[PDB]
């Protein structure tokens, strides 16, 4: 009676004569990965190949997962969105996702603060729960770290549909000295919690490259918390308006 | 040159080279996004005929990015064996694929031949190949290279061990070390892709690669797949160098959105000579795949595919002991479903051997594409009939990190032992030696990483 | 038995085993016109470990169609070893599928344990393959069976010359036997889909087939796939006997679509001892196909895969030359696509080897499905790894009056030259003769029918 | 380092490791001559012992001339794979020959050790080996290279052939060429040094062996051993490029009494990468010999032994396809007699090897020397079985024009009879197809210039 996506069957060592079981068993808690499963033939073992697509069915239906606007409604953040409208377009149109829609760019000329040090900007991007199940978490020490030790903290907002180069965009109109990207990275077979960070030091659509970012990626309670990633965000954030440079132009 | 022909009645004229060379692609993703396909299958067919019907000499003279503006265009006009081409240029793209294609073409005729090709060129013909053209042409172009193992040798087949983790702990990077090991996987490279680019970090890794390599004198060799800057650092700084990688695109604009000057590339070279511990002299190891000039706005209206031969043409500069492709890494956006996937593998290892080089597949796919895992066993299969010098491993397929599917080490197993293709002899002879491998068959004992403890 | 999982904390119900046994499979367009489909990937994967936990009991005991009921559920009933049933009956579907794809499980293990089961049993094991496994499962099952020529043995791919023409023009099947022949094509048979089904035309066509076999001395047989009543009446008034041919279907109501009694293979058997030019002790043929039920108002709520299984227990108490799948051959309405294709074409073969019958694929698609050359081609060479007993060859694939496209002549020849396989050995002997084949590959005067003038 | 030991109660003193270096080699009239060679036999063994306790260390860091004084000695050093040098540094000269001997040291373990070395060291090891040390030493030290021949696989013996004139006559050139071919000679290359240096000369002698190579398809190379400028001009010029030829010193004082630059070796390789017609990677050829650096004046107070050695790590750096030795090419003054020139022979074969290069040896001597055609006879047979790559060959060994003996076509063909050898693979082919070789063998119609016509 055993459920596929219970901690039981995450935990099922199918080596069939083991030199030392008692190792395979330190072994699977190493590690997340699909260890120790065993074989038939040169072949997955049936519980291995039903897990797998187990998971792969709950992957599927974390691409096409999106966050109620009553939630970052409720969180009290600005949506505004790029020039795509819909999920299935997002995922064909790269370079629509990378720009925004032209109210956008009036919403946050309007409502949100000119000419920051810092500015957050949050979007789903790949996968919803990456920031959903994160934010709580990251989203108010980060910017109580920026204000609490540092400057002109700008006002955060959702971006929905984002891709990461739309940050460019951003801080052109804003005129952010550093703009930081919290976005939804492109959900794991059994994962789909992980983040990442985009940050860039005074970007312009027409010049910068994407070495010019420094990246931080799976951000989530099994790789780098949330919370110790927020405080390595605000780090990071002050090392770019000292040294006036972001990614590949930082120091050490 | 005609740049026009009629196709039942209908008169099918083309702006350049480089809309032909667009156009006769097979409909993918990428092409309708970056708005160079065909509009129509019959279109896609005249497209094909006007390139068949182009010279070499037509191709080399137009490559997709000019001469004078354009380092990596630069690199692979530089490297023609003028000869070789003086002796092709005539030749029209349908005459070069029906010779690479002949079986009174040998490997050293393709030897010769292939100094005279530049990359548009190895892309051109490319496009008017089937799926089973693509197969067996590069299946009669073996590239074979040797770092502590060697690659690429006709009837072997080999594999990167691939045992990321999400935070690099040491502990999970080793079990999964050990679990490949057990099915054979690891000849071509143990290989990680790291969480932070930083030199303790990264010679931690290599400890972690290298301690498993040194306790049971395994022939192979250690890789960290961070910025080549920083594996340089660190390996001038102390730690065991093996191979040296970088991610590489077809254009100067896409090296610069990658942050990489050939000079780096050049340096790597030098580095490798002086530090690191291979026998062979072979010590590179670069990844490409369709998409990322198009991503890096780095395509100059040029196609994915003719983009992506001139990555070989860039890496064959460098002679690496290894190059692969990561066919489906990026998303629905490049290549949409099974059947693009498929086809852009077998173009790409078709176009780097083609090219001359040690050409492997990363056969994979993302969760937001159409794709599931009976394709990574269709294309690692018909890749493996193809020659493929190496495919991935990791546990199951699943990549905790990076967050996609590529093959399992079960997948490097079940090939061998069904198309009775053998590991890197020095690897193999090791697997014997462990009580792993017995006449190119995992033993009883095998398949369990708890026979190291 | 349970007919019941929790997934994610959400509890799958299944109303019988036929339900279970339908929605287990891989996605196909037929599936969802039966009505009988997964409503999601869950659900799919639910009704998989749901299956996989069944017995062999369990699915033994449950066929589609019931045994007083239905011939074809008795024939394949009546046939069962029941000592190797009795010994395996506790095994649950799980634990078949790792026993059939074991490294310790040997080919004359297989043989005995084949005999203790049934069709639903081989489907349901099919069922929680991947694509891999059934390739890898399928090739280490052979299958070797002898007319004039030997078919089936590891290291070996065969292939029947499909000569159709509109008219059933003499010249024009000449013609095109002539064709097949210099690219090593026929070791199977030299079939024929005729035009007209009448005892003049047929004797005809079999004089035509014959001629060129009797003039060259070509170790084969030849076959003209009209109705078997028609082919008996005119092999027993004096036309040449090869194979003697028959579509079949999974149930009573399917026979009888086809205007097929059983008996009418017992006398096919017969008359083929009687009359037939055959040396080995083989000489039936039969053709399959996935959709064919569901056609014909006869798959009584089953899917086609298990439908198709029961074909090939039906074939096999006939113990025939070859069996084929026509895989793609139908349309769309019950497999859709590419993927599709391929994975029905994988499942037949691994089905039909499990069963212990010789199972060939024809690797085609039709106009209106979403398919095209290079998915033949893609799957063609799939199923050579998977030791598939032959393909099909016709003039580049084209069929001028089937109205579809299966695999070129080329074909053949690139998979055996691609993957070291020779043709039957008698046939093999024979091209060498005749100068088409050294060492396995064709000679420089290969592919040119003028060479038999 | 201790430059001193005691033997038979007699203290022996060294100033220097270059004075140790000089005296623990085999007497020879060329170090008396460079006034550096022993007192007595006790004197040379106890250099040889000093030596042979000496560190890789002392050795590497004490180059016969300075780094920041020679080019060449930057070139050796700058090369030195440091983590390969640090595993060995600490090893005695005695332990660096025992490992070299050792069958448990197998060519991979030489390959990765070979890189931590110095041509110096290289020296050092050779001068503590017997004459059977340096042969079987040799021998399981194969260096492989490909140009459109292979050469240097074990089981091989390759043969250049040289058709001088004292007109550069096109007829006598042809004849000499017509000859060779019909003993199997020429797989390395088809090499003439030619009277006049001069563009217009040089591509008609060129343009004569490739009249001869173009007409039968002959899988080898040419050449013509005039000033590697000249030679780079007539190619830059149209005239078919295969091996580029340059004599090699092992100082930069050396260099310059040859007038070589090391820029003209770099341009070299771009002019065979950009002209060539060679199918593999490797177009280079350097000769070298003992006793070149002190007729220049440019030995710096070291013995010719350990100035050869400098030569050959010179060498590796540039990649060459083929080196040789001219072993006895210039006099008594040198190398005196019978004993002096095999030992020489062995020497330089030996030092060869290990520095990782395709060592041949032209076996050779000149009618002022204390040497006759049985030296030669005894030479080629010895370093055939230390797996010498190639040797010369002119019809009968006389050379009408450089004025002295090498071996003859019937040389080659009688140390592959003999020891079981075959031609490079490729021209093996070549000579099978024309009739002149069966089974390694030279058939009866063999050895008849006529045959080509
Ligand atoms: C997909 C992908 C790519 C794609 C490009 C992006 C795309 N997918 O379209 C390709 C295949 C081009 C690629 C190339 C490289 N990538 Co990348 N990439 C990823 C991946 C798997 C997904 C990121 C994602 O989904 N972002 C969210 C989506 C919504 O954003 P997007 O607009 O669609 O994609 C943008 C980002 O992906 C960005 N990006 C992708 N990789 C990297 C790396 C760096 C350093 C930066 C600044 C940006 C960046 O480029 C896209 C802009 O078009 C991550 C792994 C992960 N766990 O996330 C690695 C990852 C981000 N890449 C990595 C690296 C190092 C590289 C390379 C430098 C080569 C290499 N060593 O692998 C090159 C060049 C990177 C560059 N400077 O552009 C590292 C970054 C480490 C770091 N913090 O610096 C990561 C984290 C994986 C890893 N652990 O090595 N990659
Ligand atoms: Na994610
Ligand atoms: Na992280
Ligand atoms: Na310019
Ligand atoms: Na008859
Ligand atoms: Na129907
Ligand atoms: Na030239
Ligand atoms: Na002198």
């Amino acid at each position: 009676a055993l459920d596929l996506g219970s901690a039981e069957a995450k935990a099922w060592i199918g080596v069939e004569n083991p030199h030392r079981a008692d190792v395979l068993t330190e072994l699977r808690r190493s590690t997340v990965a699909r260890v120790c499963t065993g074989r038939a033939g040169p072949r997955p073992r049936t519980q291995a190949l039903l897990r797998f697509l187990a998971d792969h069915s709950r992957s599927k239906d974390t691409v096409l997962k999106e966050v109620p606007e009553e939630w970052v409604k409720a969180q009290g953040l600005l949506e505004v969105r790029s020039e795509i409208s819909d999920k299935n377009l997002y995922l064909t149109r790269p370079d629509m996702g990378r720009r925004l829609c032209a109210e956008a760019v009036e919403a946050l000329k309007a409502q949100c603060v000119a000419n920051p040090d810092v500015q957050v900007v949050i979007s789903d991007g790949l996968s919803t729960d990456a920031i959903t199940v994160n934010y709580e978490e990251i989203l108010p020490p980060l910017m109580a770290g920026l204000k609490q030790a540092g400057l002109k903290v700008g006002t955060p907002f959702f971006v929905r549909y984002g891709r990461v180069k739309i940050e460019d965009q951003i801080g052109e109109i804003l005129g952010a000295k550093v703009v930081i990207l919290l976005v939804g990275e492109r959900p794991g077979l059994g994962q789909s919690e992980s983040l990442s960070c985009y940050a860039v030091y005074s970007p312009r659509m027409a010049t910068t490259v994407e070495a010019d970012r420094t990246c931080i990626s799976n951000i989530h309670q099994g790789g780098t918390p949330p919370v110790e990633a927020a405080a390595v965000i605000v780090d990071l954030a002050k090392r770019m308006l000292e040294q006036k440079a972001s990614g590949i132009n930082m120091t050490r | 040159m005609k740049l026009k022909t009629t196709l039942f009645g209908n008169v099918y004229q083309f702006k350049d080279v480089k809309e032909v060379l667009a156009k006769a692609n097979e409909l993918r993703s990428g092409d309708v996004l970056a708005g160079v396909a065909a509009a129509s299958s019959q279109e896609r067919v005249a497209a094909k005929q006007v390139l068949s019907e182009m010279t070499v000499a037509d191709i080399r003279n137009n490559p997709v990015i000019a001469y004078e503006d354009d380092c990596v265009t630069r690199l692979i006009q530089d490297d023609v064996n003028e000869t070789a081409y003086n002796q092709i240029k005539n030749w029209s793209i349908s005459e070069l694929r029906e010779y690479v294609l002949s079986d009174e073409t040998s490997v050293d005729d393709i030897a010769f031949t292939r100094k005279g090709l530049t990359s548009e060129v190895v892309a051109a013909v490319a496009k008017i190949c089937s799926n089973a053209d693509l197969i067996y042409g590069a299946k009669k172009m073996p590239v074979i290279k040797k770092a502590n193992t060697t690659i690429g040798i006709p009837g072997t087949f080999s594999a990167r061990l691939q045992p990321n983790d999400t935070r690099d702990d040491v502990q999970s990077i080793a079990a999964q070390i050990y679990e490949g090991l057990s099915f054979g996987v690891g000849d071509a490279v143990i290989g990680v892709n790291p969480v932070t680019d930083d030199v303790e970090n990264l010679s931690r890794v290599l400890d972690t690669i290298y301690g498993v390599i040194d306790k049971f004198n395994i022939p192979t060799q250690g890789c960290v797949l961070a910025h080549v800057t920083t594996q340089i650092e660190a390996i001038r700084r102390g730690a065991p160098g093996g191979l040296i990688f970088q991610s590489i695109c077809g254009s100067e604009k896409g090296l610069k959105e990658f942050g990489v000057e050939l000079a780096m590339l050049d340096e790597a070279r030098a580095v490798g000579a002086e530090f690191n511990r291979i026998a062979g002299e072979n010590c590179l190891y670069f990844e490409t795949g369709q998409g990322s000039a198009l991503s890096a706005g780095a395509n100059f209206g040029a196609d994915q595919v003719t983009m992506e031969a001139r990555n070989y043409g860039l890496a064959r500069h460098y002679d690496p002991f290894i190059v692969n492709t990561v066919v489906g890494f990026i998303g629905p956006e490049y290549l949409y479903n099974d059947r693009q996937i498929i086809r852009a593998g077998l173009e790409d290892h078709f176009m780097g051997k083609l090219s001359g080089i040690s050409m492997g597949c990363d056969c994979c796919y993302t969760n937001h594409a159409d794709a599931d895992q009976n394709l990574n066993e269709n294309l690692m299969i018909l890749l493996a009939t193809a020659g493929c010098n190496y495919i991935m491993g990791m546990p199951l397929g699943d990549d905790i990190m990076l967050n996609y599917q590529t093959t399992a080490f079960h997948d490097t197993a079940t090939v061998r032992q069904l198309l009775n293709l053998r590991p890197s002899p020095e690897f193999e002879r090791w697997l014997e030696s462990m009580g792993i491998m017995a006449n190119g068959r995992l033993t009883k004992r095998a398949g369990d990483p708890s026979l190291f403890f």
